[PDB]
């Protein structure tokens, strides 16, 4: 429908590129995927209603 | 102008039209019509070959194409022959007749009849073919279409449910819902059932170390434990299910069939 | 018409190839020395009077003056255009690869030319494409061992114009077949790779055919290990660099919908996920109003093992992601999720002891049927290698291996 393939700008030099430039920027992928607790409303019943389970199951 | 056709010989065989049409050759629809009941006649009492109905079918779709009747016989010939065409294994003129039933679909002078149950085997034979950009460009166009009062009946939604259900190795709902689909549907399901039911087999096999050979039998909708066994033996699995015996609370016994699904490993992923 | 004699070009010649751009009043517009009767040098001449003619055209194609229909007038510079680059092919086959982005230019307006066209009972997109796979062939079978004028630099330029092609109209069989010639190609070293091609030079041109053959690997072929590389490179080779008058990012559009796909497709291969604060990141998804709330919500489920917040989200956009070519991705991607909440039972519900049972994972024939249907889920998990653990209906209990019991890749 709408063109996408018609660039704003043909080319650039490879230094103003992302990837040339990522050592001067950090990654931009976060990579704690096995260690990331995030604190939520579920999250935080998640381990009630499974606190609760240990209980019971002592 | 569209060529028309005045042959009244109701019987016609079928041949890739290689000359101009030939009007006294090509017959009018009333004559298709008397054709099409003497078929269903054939059909119903099963008293032909489906060899000699596909033929009968081609020539009454020749005849239509080069007549351009593009109505609702048009679709009820379609239709019906791609129905038969399941019911017998002729996957490639089920096909045929699919691709051009929907495309006549979009004819809005042609009412859409059986258009649900036509929807439901394209996801079917997508699932086939291993093509689910199709099924999702098929869920886009009822959506973009206003389609709703079909995407939100029960078997609609089962059957694109269906075709999630085998992305995911879904095996226990999958079969679960075999039984809900209807009769050509599951004549469709039948041409790639037995590669499905080895891909079940497989994930099952990874998983656990043994199982009851009932607990593959139920899962598996068989109606017996033989046809159970048979499905193994055509695996090479047959030495794999064992005997042990059985006290759980040492109180009385009996002895159960194992399937080592643990030795099974070796010898499923030598074929994949 | 020294740019044919002496094999360069310049943005004058560009801006005589550009037929879209009208000239300024000073117009140097001309052929240089017509003397010739050679076959090939009347090439030369007759394309030099198909371009003066094409230039023309737009200055009557704007002035309709409200005449009624153009579509006979579009169809003359249809083939105008054609046939001019029909015989820019004849000129480009054997000469050297000094007149290939020329060649380029002159196809990317060609193909412009059939986009504002909005009628495809009509499209004369077929004589673009086989100009345009002529023009791709006569680039990437170049007989000329050395490199002063080899063509096949500008190989992958040219496939991008022909995925654009491809997708006009769904074609899944002809996108499928140019990825995988390509793929041969480069293998035997026919061609050179994409980071010592022409397209180092126009690296517009970088970007897209990473991104049609990540779309094409994620979307279209289910190859999502391959669909994030090419879409994740393609990110990666974006410039950054403003426009001045808004300050955000130059290809603000091309970089967001790489994201579109490039975000669940990370998720899903290889379980990464974005730094939101991080200037890419943020100048693309704090400034799309799809993306604005969709992908963190999307993400943050997928972390926390939320199958509702998943199976919500997912229902919530089903057209947006069935229009991006996403569902098998998001439906693959939820069992990701199913995983991460058996992390979770594992983790705070079981004390990381690796014999669990079912039970826990009800707490989130009833109940019998909520277990063979949970067996089987996690079974086919299992199978797929997001869980290293083996089952047993006679415990109803799961045994997670003592070592890496929940794998991804890295």
């Amino acid at each position: 429908d709408d063109e996408f393939e018609d660039f704003p700008i043909d080319t650039w030099a490879n230094g103003e590129t992302i990837k040339s430039n990522a050592v001067t920027q950090t990654n931009i992928w976060e990579e704690n995927w096995d260690d990331v607790e995030v604190d939520d409303d579920f999250t935080n019943e998640l381990k009630a209603e499974l606190d609760r389970y240990k209980r019971e199951n002592q | 102008i569209h060529v028309v056709g005045r042959c009244q010989t109701l019987e016609k065989s079928y041949l890739r039209l290689t000359s101009e049409p030939n009007p006294d050759l090509i017959r009018p629809p009333n004559i298709l019509q008397k054709m099409y009941c003497l078929l269903m006649d054939k059909y119903q009492s099963k008293t032909a070959t489906y060899t000699y109905l596909c033929d009968q079918f081609k020539s009454m779709r020749q005849d239509l194409r080069v007549q351009m009747i593009e109505n609702s016989f048009t679709i009820k010939v379609y239709q019906t022959h791609a129905r038969i065409a399941l019911e017998n294994g002729d996957l490639g003129e089920f096909n045929q007749c699919q691709n051009r039933i929907m495309a006549l679909f979009e004819n809005p002078t042609i009412p859409k009849k059986s258009y649900s149950e036509f929807i439901c085997y394209s996801v079917l034979y997508s699932m086939l073919t291993e093509d689910y950009p199709s099924i999702s460009h098929l869920k886009l166009k009822l959506i973009d279409d206003g389609s709703s009062e079909i995407l939100e009946d029960e078997h609609v939604k089962m059957i694109f449910e269906l075709s999630d259900m085998k992305l995911v190795g879904n095996y226990h709902y999958f079969m679960k819902n075999y039984l809900k689909l209807h009769k050509f549907e599951k004549c469709l399901i039948n041409s790639f059932l037995n590669l499905e039911k080895l891909i079940f087999l497989t994930i099952i096999c990874k998983s656990y170390n043994q199982v009851n050979l009932d607990f593959v039998k139920s899962e598996f909708n068989f109606n017996s434990i033989e046809e159970t066994t048979n499905f193994l033996n055509e695996q090479n699995l047959t030495e794999f299910i064992l005997n042990k015996q059985i006290t759980d609370s040492n109180g009385k016994s009996s002895n159960i069939k194992i399937l080592n699904t643990k030795g099974c490993r070796v010898q499923l992923i030598q074929n994949y | 018409g020294c740019y044919f004699e002496e094999k360069r070009y310049d943005d004058k010649l560009l801006d005589f190839i550009r037929y879209d751009v009208k000239t300024p009043k000073k117009t140097k517009y001309i052929l240089q020395r017509p003397t010739a009767t050679d076959e090939e040098s009347v090439r030369l001449q007759r394309f030099y009077q198909l371009g003066v003619d094409l230039k023309l055209k737009y200055s009557k194609r704007r002035s309709l003056k409200k005449q009624g229909r153009i579509k006979n007038a579009t169809e003359e510079l249809l083939r105008l255009a054609n046939e001019q680059l029909k015989l820019f092919n004849r000129i480009v086959e054997r000469e050297t690869n000094w007149i290939i982005y020329p060649l380029w230019v002159m196809a990317k307006q060609l193909i412009r030319l059939a986009n504002e066209s909005s009628e495809l009972n009509k499209d004369s997109i077929e004589e673009c494409g086989r100009t345009i796979h002529r023009s791709f062939t006569i680039c990437l079978n170049d007989r000329n061992p050395r490199l002063n004028e080899n063509k096949k630099i500008g190989c992958y330029m040219f496939a991008n114009l022909e995925f654009s092609i491809y997708h006009r109209l769904s074609n899944k069989d002809m996108i499928k077949n140019l990825v995988k010639v390509l793929e041969s190609r480069v293998n035997a070293r026919d061609i050179p790779p994409l980071n010592k091609s022409l397209a180092m030079e126009h690296k517009s041109q970088v970007v897209l055919y990473n991104y049609y053959l990540g779309q094409y690997y994620g979307c279209l072929e289910n190859d999502h290990e391959r669909g994030f590389f090419h879409l994740n490179e393609a990110l990666l080779q974006c410039p950054m660099l403003y426009v001045e008058s808004t300050g955000k990012f130059v290809l603000q559009g091309q970089m967001e919908k790489i994201m579109i796909l490039l975000v669940p497709l990370a998720l899903l291969t290889k379980r990464l996920y974005p730094h939101w604060d991080h200037p890419v990141i943020a100048g693309v998804i704090t400034r799309s109003k799809r993306l604005s709330q969709v992908y963190p919500t999307l993400v943050r489920s997928v972390i926390s093992g939320n199958l509702s917040l998943y199976e919500a989200t997912a229902a919530s956009h089903e057209r947006f992601f069935l229009s991006q070519g996403l569902h098998v991705v998001i439906t693959l991607l939820r069992e990701v999720v199913f995983t991460r909440l058996v992390q979770r039972c594992w983790q705070w519900g079981n004390d990381r002891k690796s014999i669990m049972p079912l039970k826990i994972l009800l707490a989130t024939e009833d109940e019998e049927e909520q277990l063979d249907a949970l067996e089987c889920r996690l079974a086919s998990a299992i199978a797929s290698g997001l869980l290293r653990a083996y089952l047993s209906h006679s415990n109803r209990c799961i045994v997670f291996s003592k070592k890496e019991p929940f794998p991804h890749s890295k």
